[PDB]
RNA sequence: UGUAAUCCCCUUGGCGGUU
């Protein structure tokens, strides 16, 4: 029923074996005068409502590194958007929220290796990062092939 | 992209002969011929080299990223 | 803190969160981060 | 065993509804388990399911068949059913849907086997 | 040693009442985002970094396939200024 | 000058042949991302109709 | 009873024909050749630097592919049950490879020549990459223009073909029994006639052909094989023939323990 | 993703026997023998060797999925002769039959040297 | 009045498919609710399976009600309808 | 004793896969 019966040990020999990249955008928006978003590493104090995933792979910059191994739902920019402060000036010592999560998180069913991290400056003057991704694929059962 | 290090049907070492193989080209040798004279009997063997093309020289040819 | 890479002239240098990205040697507008120095261990499978 | 181990759980369900997530519970162990409580189980080998492909044109379109966990990534059929489902294996898809009870169950093995 | 009941059966103060607990009876992970190396088992020498440390069960994902694993805390070796530690991090 | 940069670039990135408030009515379609999944797929892409 | 008659032999392929054994024990035989004689490979590759134009795992996957010296590898210990801390000499071989290219022209190739043996077992004849000559520069690994180095640091361990195919000593083993079909164990599809239109065997002369008059023989079994054994270089033919013999004893010894200590 | 590892196909768990035997009583003098993590390399070997013998009378083995690296072989032999012995000289015999084949290669290989 | 009584029932004497299946679904989860069970369990554990094992032996203390499309019904326990 | 986190658009259009 179409389906077929490949060779195991040509498979580990490199047959049909492939290279898989995928790249996100991620950009600083304007909103007004002073309210800009800011690429950096996210604090559990300073920011609310964090993503579940990790932010220990982030960089100063808030950017992932070239080959540091992905997983899915792990954080690979950072970026904090500005909020205005509550009334917790009351009593918190500097340990108050100004600032709301908006990292992008890699996809849940992909991982790799980062491959390759670009920034730049957009049209506008803003920062602008790209980030790669690279992993390999090995046919297994499932996978479709054609004459 | 490179000449893969074993056959993929049978196993045997054929990324040592690729050298050889355009040396034998180079001197006016057919290609079956040149195939011969590496002692590739095995169709599945002679496909490897026979069929493969040679990417990285155009890989190479973009400027390296670092220095 | 982190060193970056020219896109065009493949020099390296570091930023500080506050310099204008841009390669302060060629002019470049496009610069790329450099490998992590965190161990790298494959397979070979 | 835990949500990470076949056969595992998810949740500890109990009588007032409270759900009871096994990842995030540091004490998992030290949970005992009282009558009328519910856990959500891993699906296991003879579990009814029903099995679908689309488009159904007609009721052999939807069968329950029987569980077996096996390895790889695909969704394995006897042969002989692929003739009411109208599939063959160079790409088809199909659905496959877990009754939640134990009435919905003895449908499924008792009306659609 | 007070308990706030409350039961819908009980009609009286919308079923509160107060009980003393004496009258009834019943019906941070420092190794966490940390490269460790595997000592011993069938993944001997692979790096990791763990990723789940409920208790000596570590859920460790590993840099050369693309999966996670589970491992026991004593089969683990912790990275650390000098060298390799084992598990006294 | 934003005019006709505006316009130019709207039916070119959408692919909506008209004005950006008559999108309604407009031929949809007309400009399409370029499939590069392999250098065959590309040039059969780049002579359809 | 059994009898072995070599036709041809070489460091790296031995033609031989079995005789006086079963069918069963010589494709048992293949099979243990094929993918169950321990060898040693490449399994693990730390990656310092990279900046060539090959992926990171794609050269880790071409280095796992080389052919290693597996010579004393009885001696070796599985790493699994190696109770050292990490790998010792005793149940891994390190090499390390460094490759650069210098000037502003040109292209440098990286050789298989080049992974030196850093660490290792003592005085065993392990790990060393295998090489045809003294003079053969070995497998191609990878490219290198100005300003692009590779330096990595791979260690070996011993495997067998059933988890990778990277560690099977032997390439193809040809293996061929009664060549006139004497036996009728195979029906000839033809078009016109079946004799004439199928190629003889290459041992066709090493057996009578059928008299034209003779009946067919019932009570006959398949008794003269002929196999050849190619090896990539980690093992000799003789030494993968005598392991493979030896890997089958020790299986069946293996099973006779398990069935005396049952009871 | 749900792809196993490959090392199951040939080491043992620890709490998973070699070789389990377990008698099968619909006809007299037959056991059933499970063999864990083995294919047809020894299944073939044994069956053929094992019916040869005068006193066994049945001999069978199957793989019951490639999946799974373990297969489970039938013997059967005459009233005098317990089947566990059976087997016991059939691996006997194999083993001096390599023996003596691999002394014969070695002494050729000499000679042809 | 919407009763009918037990000598004039007209409907077939037999457990449609329907209503087994209702039956056992029912009983397996009145079971795994800790109701009594009325037959005598070797080894079984399985709700269903000891659900089965109560119709087989005509235990199940369950009756069906037959609705007639005027409004009408017919009361029948599964101790009187004949089982295949 | 310092104790770690839970959340995601919509509309549209195109390109595809299985029948
Ligand atoms: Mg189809
Ligand atoms: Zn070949
Ligand atoms: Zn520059
Ligand atoms: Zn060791």
């Amino acid at each position: 029923e179409d389906s077929m019966i490949m060779n195991q040990s040509s498979i580990d020999r490199g047959l049909f074996r492939s290279l898989f990249f995928r790249s996100y955008m991620d950009q600083e928006k304007r909103f007004g005068i002073s309210i800009v978003e800011e690429f950096e590493k996210p604090t559990r104090a300073t920011t609310l409502r964090l993503k579940h995933g990790t932010y220990e792979k982030l960089d100063e910059d808030g950017l992932i590194a070239p080959g540091v191994r992905v997983s899915g739902d792990d954080i690979i920019i950072g970026k904090t958007t500005p909020i205005p402060p509550d009334t917790e000036e009351l009593g918190q010592r500097t340990k108050y929220h100004t600032k709301r999560d908006a990292s992008t998180p890699l996809r849940s069913t992909e991982n790799g290796i980062v491959d390759q991290v670009l920034l730049t400056t957009n049209q506008e003057g803003l920062k602008f990062v790209k980030v790669r991704m690279r992993t390999t694929k090995v046919p297994q059962i499932g996978d479709k092939f054609a004459s | 992209m490179i000449i893969p290090v074993r056959c993929f049907s049978c196993g045997k070492v054929v990324g040592d002969k690729w050298d050889a193989y355009l040396r034998l080209l180079e001197e006016g040798k057919q290609e079956g011929d040149a195939l011969d004279e590496l002692k590739l009997k095995r169709y599945c063997c002679r496909r490897m080299v026979l069929t493969h093309v040679d990417l990285i020289e155009k890989f190479l040819r973009y400027n390296p990223l670092e220095k | 803190g982190v060193k970056y890479t020219c896109g065009a002239c493949a020099h390296n240098f570091s930023l500080n969160k506050s310099d204008p990205v841009r390669c302060k040697e060629c002019g470049h507008r496009v610069i790329y981060k450099a490998r992590t120095k965190r161990m790298i261990q494959f397979d070979a499978r | 065993n835990g949500p990470n181990e076949h056969p595992g759980a998810k949740y500890v369900i109990r009588d007032n509804g409270d759900r009871i997530d096994l990842r995030y519970h540091k004490r998992a162990g030290d949970i005992v388990l009282q009558y009328g409580w519910k856990v959500e189980r891993h699906l296991m080998d003879d579990d009814p399911v029903l099995f679908n492909r689309q488009p159904s044109l007609h009721k052999m379109s939807m069968m329950a068949h029987r569980v077996k966990v096996m390895p790889y990534s695909t969704f394995r059929l006897n042969l002989s059913v692929t003739s009411p489902y109208n599939a063959d294996f160079d790409g088809d898809e199909m659905n496959l849907h877990v009754p939640q009870s134990e009435e919905t169950r003895a449908e499924l093995s008792q009306l659609c086997a | 040693n007070f308990l706030f009941l409350r039961s819908r059966e009980i009609v009286e103060n919308q079923g509160v009442f107060v009980t003393s607990s004496n009258r009834v009876k019943t019906i941070r992970d420092p190794t966490l985002n940390k490269t460790v190396k595997i000592r011993q088992g069938g993944y001997k020498g692979k790096i990791g970094i763990v990723k789940e440390a409920n208790g000596d069960r570590f859920r460790v994902e590993l840099h050369n396939p693309n999966k996670t694993i589970p491992i026991p805390c004593s089969f683990l070796l912790i990275e650390s200024t000098h060298g390799w530690v084992p598990y006294e991090d | 000058s934003t005019t006709i940069t505006s316009g130019l670039k709207y039916s070119l990135a959408t692919g909506n042949w008209g004005e950006q408030k008559k999108a309604m009515s407009s031929r949809a379609g007309v400009s399409q991302v370029l499939n590069r999944y392999t250098y065959s797929s590309t040039l059969s892409h780049l002579r359809r109709t | 009873e059994p009898k072995v008659n070599i036709i041809n032999a070489q460091d790296d392929e031995v033609e031989l024909m079995l005789s006086d054994v079963n069918l069963s024990l010589a494709n048992s035989l293949r099979r243990t050749m094929l993918a169950e004689v321990p060898t040693l490979a490449i399994d693990l590759v730390e990656i310092k630097m990279n900046t060539s134009v090959l992926a990171d795992e794609f050269i880790s996957h071409r280095l796992g592919l080389i052919p290693l010296v597996s010579e004393d590898v009885e001696e070796m210990k599985y790493s699994r049950d190696c109770t050292c801390e990490d790998y010792c000499d005793e149940c891994s071989v390190v090499l390390e490879l460094s490759a650069r290219h210098e000037g502003e022209e040109g292209t440098t190739d990286v050789y298989s020549s080049s992974l030196i043996k850093v660490s290792g077992p003592g005085n065993l004849n392990v790990g060393e990459p295998v090489r045809r000559d003294d003079y053969d520069q070995g497998i191609l690994l990878c490219k290198l223009r100005n300003h692009q180095e590779l330096n990595i640091r791979c260690i070996a361990k011993k495997g067998i073909a059933k988890e990778h195919a990277k560690w099977s000593p032997c390439s193809a083993i040809a293996f061929e029994y009664d060549p006139h079909n004497k036996l009728k164990h195979t029906d000839f599809w033809f078009e016109v006639d079946a004799k004439k239109e199928w190629p003889d065997s290459k041992y066709a002369t090493w057996e009578e052909p059928p008299k034209p008059g003779e009946v067919f023989d019932y009570k006959a079994k398949p008794n003269r094989f002929y196999m050849t054994v190619e090896t990539t270089g980690s093992l000799k033919a003789n030494q993968v023939f005598s392991r493979g013999i030896k890997t089958l004893q020790e299986k069946l010894a293996n099973v006779l323990f398990e069935l005396e200590n049952s009871r | 993703m749900n792809a196993p590892d490959r090392f199951e196909l040939f080491i043992l768990p620890d709490d998973v026997p070699k070789l389990k035997i377990t008698p099968d009583s619909r006809v007299p003098n037959c056991i059933i023998i499970k063999f864990e993590r083995e294919d047809h390399t020894l299944a073939n070997l044994l069956r053929e060797e094992l019916a040869l013998y005068p006193d066994v009378t049945f001999v069978a083995y199957k793989v019951e999925h490639p999946l799974f690296a373990n297969f489970v072989m039938r013997l059967q032999t005459e009233e005098g002769t317990r089947p566990k012995q059976a087997l016991e000289r059939a691996c006997a015999s194999i083993i001096n039959k390599l023996k003596t084949l691999d002394h014969k290669f070695n002494e050729e290989w000499n000679i042809k040297n | 009045e919407l009763a009918i009584l037990k000598e004039e029932r007209t409907t077939t004497p037999y457990l449609t498919k329907y209503e087994r299946a209702r039956i056992l679904g029912t009983r397996a989860l009145q079971i795994s609710m800790n109701a009594p069970v009325l037959v005598d369990i070797e080894g079984e554990t399985d709700p269903l399976q000891i659900a089965m094992k109560e119709l087989s032996q005509r235990k199940i203390p369950l009756v069906i009600r037959r609705y007639l499309p005027d409004g009408s019904y017919e009361d029948w326990g599964c101790d009187e309808l004949i089982v295949d």
